[PDB]
């Protein structure tokens, strides 16, 4: 993108960690969430926030790679559920 | 509890002078902890105002040791003869214990002001 | 007789008790670190000469600060009196007061120290640095005291456990602040020391747990602006706390003031050498040996360890996602690519590659080899990930779905256990059974595992005692011979391994190991003389009988790393793995009487001889990084010839990047 | 006699693996759970009852045709 | 915590105090009479396994009666437990108590000395015959 070429000319000597390249260019997250808990706590309704930068939900799967609807993540419906889902967004601008 | 100099050292007259060559003869005056792998000096005192050289032989005579030498320290021992300037000169690149233990050794020998 | 408690409450009006019985002394067991003539060490002695006076508080409550009153020589007495004028001044001091006092017919000479601590910072050393369970009470007491934790948590047993019970980090980390506090008073005084023009060694045992000094009992007199503290062995021992309490976690915040929120540094700083040398002159300031915060610059072995325990130590503030591959942008032929040009290391700093070069036409096998392995492109390509199954830093995702490994159970061999049942096996309550089976594990298996390194914790070691074994270590070892050897003499068992990622989508290590001549695999290892190479490793699961039903995991290096640590290393291992009777013992068969020959050997003489042999936990999971470091060290020091410096500190950068701290 | 309970513990797990129940995921772990437990149990008699809920997956299943086996 | 303080007072008179630091032992200097196998004499030893309790008067004011109280080996429990059951009717003994208490995970032996002096015979007679 033209986005990785504006991070590596702010640097003042053209040459930047690797850690931070995906953190600040990547334009897919990928979340692994185990119990219903750590769900609450964090991938809330259909946007978040993670890395100071606004996330969209677009599709989520379990651990079988079904698809599951976000109605069906209920507190009681949650023992019925392969459990280490899997959450794909989309960076918003 | 814990002590800082069980043991000191002995005295010698040796050569010094402001360069390699400069160094003339007898005008030195050095502390030297005699270790195990020969006569090893630590300081150097005189009155000569400063001297970048000392020039010593070795253990075994051969050479005599071009040894560089700190900035001179500043102190005003005392004789009969009133007060007397001297100037204390260490090797450079000395730990911290080398100089408390060289500076045990003389302050407790010679008096000052 | 009461006299003497209205006398030593002298004018700070407390109201103090009296816990020698009368008049008389007490006895107690402290720890010390002595230096006389004739004994040393730093071991626990029998303090006797002080009469101790709990002060009290309002409401006829106790609180803990107390009065020592010491009773020796009158010369003593004129030279703490004189050196005490002197030192009177600066805050890091224990306000002294000297008196004298009468029994029967003794106008006897006695000093009394005001609002001082239970212990001295020795004794927290040395609970720590003795530690055992059936006696820890002096620790005990020191946690419950200063509000670190509260009595009955030590009923729950296992308290002090590290693998269990992890809790025990945040218990030991609320003493960080004070030990801090305590560091900057021992600057305090060392600055009003060389002010003053004296000279004194400084010692643990003289400080109470709030910083303020006492004890002046042979400190001398010079010029002022001339004196000169000595701080060996107080920091040397007092170091491995620093790593066990988290002692500078304040210096992250916004003003070093616990309070205040975390500083942000922006994401694409990564230099951070002046900041190391800020905190090395803020707090260790009259440590008396240089300190290179990138050792590249570091002269011989020595200095490599000396300055790298002072890194490991500093790079427990700044953030962590600085750390790792240094990538930049390069050209060939009109195309733009990304690769890494160096590293930033825990220990050793920054590292910058000498041979890069920008614009290229074509590459060659070498080059494609070294660009393929590298994970600048697998990681700049792919998708942010965040896992939460782990504590661990992630990176990225390769692929749109994450997979499951499962590991299937064994297979049952009938005959044979009809065999042994029928010949009378397997009775019931009987010694010999059934105890080793093919344990299955089910899907997040895999994580689950790679999971057990949250137990590696930053280590800081006593570098002294460590620059001393690591040469006893070395004399362990002066019987081989190294040193590199050329592509032609190397021995490849088995070539018909799997040759780590991304190369094992291409076959095995036959193929790299046979589509490359001589002169590519010579030119690869200079190359690495000179460069850094990180790699990805690829952890795979076991399948094997075992006794204990947690997974098993070995990790598979790429071939970019052995290729060359193999030339590196082999003529010594070989060496090593040829020599009859020596203390290590790899390599000697215990058949045709092999056992015999290791049994008598290892009884050689000893005069009053028994057996002992111990176990580590978690051996491979736990190795802090020093030691790790010290071993490639001891290992790479046969190459006194063959190598030239910059060469070995390359090699020992590589072999670092590629084994102790990759993706 | 214990072992014997151990033993086929672990042909009945190999069978359901074979029979692609590992596909499915929860009702896998589940099974892995109850054959970790069988191999370190002690006494016979709860050892059992976890092979009869063990067994009972299987049973509901139609991929094996017990009437035929059940011939002697 | 302040279990041992009060399930040792027992019953006679809740007016006690530690004189110990804690639930921990005490380090004291006693003169001793020591004859077992190899070594043998009449010195100042180094006594170390005793909590030792001092026990109050009226107006909150100091007496000098202590409880001592010791652990060892259930061996040794049982032993002087079954001795003090024969002996325990001449005035000449002192009133033990025999109990148990855990600390963390262990139900830990302990015996119970009432209403002590500081010093026993040893002490006054090595006072005066090393002056
Ligand atoms: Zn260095
Ligand atoms: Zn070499």
């Amino acid at each position: 993108n033209d986005a990785l070429n504006n991070i590596i000319n702010n640097a003042r000597d053209g040459c930047v960690p690797l850690n931070i390249i995906p953190l600040t260019t990547a334009a897919k997250l990928m979340v692994v969430i185990p119990d219903y808990n750590t769900y609450k706590n964090t991938c809330d309704g259909t946007t978040f926030t993670y890395a100071s930068a606004l996330w969209e939900i677009q599709q989520v799967v379990d651990a079988d790679s079904k698809i599951v609807q976000l109605s069906e993540i209920s507190m009681d419906n949650s023992p019925n559920l392969a459990w280490p889902l899997i959450v794909t967004a989309l960076r918003a601008n | 509890n814990n002590e800082l100099s069980p043991v000191a050292l002995r005295q010698m007259s040796c050569a010094a002078g402001t360069t390699q060559t400069a160094c003339t003869d007898d005008n030195a005056l050095a502390y030297y902890n005699t270790t195990k792998g020969g006569r090893f000096v630590l300081a150097l005192l005189s009155d000569l105002q400063d001297l970048k050289w000392a020039r010593f032989p070795k253990s075994d005579g051969t050479g005599t040791i071009y040894t560089e030498l700190e900035p001179p320290c500043r102190f005003v021992t005392d004789t009969p003869k009133g007060p007397k300037v001297k100037y204390l000169y260490f090797i450079k690149g000395l730990n911290n214990l080398n100089r408390g233990m060289v500076l045990g050794s003389l302050a407790a020998t010679v008096r000052l002001q | 007789a009461q006299s003497f408690l209205n006398r030593v409450c002298g004018v700070s009006a407390a109201r103090l008790t009296p816990c020698g019985t009368g008049t008389s002394t007490d006895v107690v067991y402290r720890a010390f670190d002595i230096y006389n003539d004739k004994v040393a060490g730093f071991a626990k002695f029998l303090k006797t000469n002080c009469c101790r006076f709990q002060e009290k508080d309002e409401d006829d409550n106790l609180i803990d600060s107390y009065f020592v009153v010491k009773r020796h020589t009158f010369s003593n007495y004129q030279h703490e009196e004189t050196i005490y004028n002197l030192l009177k001044d600066c805050p890091a001091v224990a306000k002294h007061d000297f008196f004298k006092f009468r029994i029967d017919g003794d106008m006897v000479p006695h000093i009394s120290r005001q609002r001082l601590t239970k212990y001295t910072m020795a004794d927290l050393v040395y609970a720590l640095r003795h530690f055992d369970e059936g006696n820890c009470d002096t620790l005990k007491e020191i946690l419950v005291t200063y509000n670190c934790c509260d009595d009955d948590y030590f009923n729950k047993k296992d308290w002090y456990d590290f693998v269990e019970n992890p809790d025990i980090l945040r218990v030991y980390a609320n003493l960080g602040e004070r030990v801090r506090q305590a560091l900057l008073k021992t600057v305090q005084f060392c600055d009003a020391m060389r002010n003053a023009g004296i000279v004194g060694v400084l010692t643990l045992d003289n400080q109470d747990l709030n910083g303020n000094w006492y004890d002046f009992g042979d400190f001398i007199q010079t010029t002022p602006g001339s004196g000169v503290p000595v701080v060996d062995s107080y920091y040397s021992l007092l170091m491995p706390i620093l790593t066990l309490t988290r002692a500078l976690t304040a210096e992250s915040h916004v003003d070093t003031d616990l309070t205040k929120p975390y500083i942000k540094w922006d994401l694409l700083k990564y230099d951070f050498t002046e900041e190391r040398l800020k905190l090395f002159d803020r707090y260790f300031k009259y440590w008396d040996q240089t300190y290179h915060p990138n050792c590249v610059n570091c002269l011989d072995d020595r200095c490599i360890l000396h300055c790298a325990n002072f890194n490991v130590l500093f790079s427990t503030v700044f953030p962590p996602t600085s750390f790792g591959p240094l990538v930049r942008k390069i050209f060939v032929d009109g195309v733009p690519f990304v690769v890494s040009t160096g590293y930033h290391f825990r220990e050793l700093g920054v590292v910058h590659n000498q041979d890069v070069n920008l614009h290229s036409s074509r590459l060659s096998f070498k080059e494609l080899l070294v660009y393929a392995a590298d994970p600048a492109m697998h990681a700049a390509s792919g998708n942010l990930l965040l896992d939460k199954r782990t504590t661990c830093f992630s990176v990225a995702a390769l692929t749109n779905n994450v997979a499951f490994q499962t590991v299937k159970p064994g297979n049952f061999n009938k005959d044979f256990y009809d065999f042994a049942v029928s010949k009378g096996f397997f009775k019931e309550g009987s010694s010999v059974e059934l105890k080793h089976f093919f344990f299955a594990q089910d899907g997040n298996a895999a994580i689950s595992d790679y999971d057990y390194y949250r137990y590696n914790l930053p280590t800081m070691c006593d570098i002294r005692q460590l620059l001393f074994v690591v040469e006893v270590v070395d004399k362990y070892f002066d019987c081989y011979d190294g040193g590199c050897i050329n592509a032609n003499q190397v021995i490849v068992n088995n070539l018909d391994k799997s040759a780590g990622f991304p190369f094992n989508k291409w076959g095995k290590a036959r193929l790299y190991y046979d589509s490359m001549s001589y002169e590519d695999q010579d030119a690869l290892f200079a190359y690495t003389k000179r460069n850094v190479i990180p790699t990805i490793t690829q952890m795979n699961l076991k399948y094997a009988i075992s006794a204990k039903n947690r997974a098993r995991t070995v990790a598979g290096v790429s071939i970019c790393s052995t290729m060359t640590n193999r030339q590196f290393h082999q003529k010594l291992l070989k060496s090593i793995a040829a020599t009859r009777g020596a203390t290590v013992v790899i390599g000697t068969s215990k058949f045709y009487g092999g056992w015999h020959n290791m049994l008598k050997t290892v009884y050689s003489d000893v005069e009053n001889p028994h057996l002992m042999g111990w176990d580590y936990p978690k051996c491979d999971r736990a190795m802090p990084n020093m030691l790790r470091i010290m071993a490639s060290l001891v290992l790479a020091r046969k190459h006194t010839t063959c190598c030239s410096l910059s060469h070995r500190f390359y090699r020992l950068a590589n072999e670092c990047a590629q084994v102790l701290s990759e993706m | 006699k214990m072992s014997d309970v151990k033993c086929t513990s672990v042909v009945l797990l190999s069978v359901l693996q074979q029979l692609r129940v590992e596909s499915s995921s929860k009702l896998w772990a589940q099974c892995v759970q109850l054959h970790n437990d069988i191999l370190l149990a002690k006494d016979t008699t709860e050892a059992f009852e976890k092979m009869v809920s063990l067994l009972s997956v299987l049973l509901s299943m139609q991929g094996a045709v017990d009437i035929n086996k059940l011939c002697e």
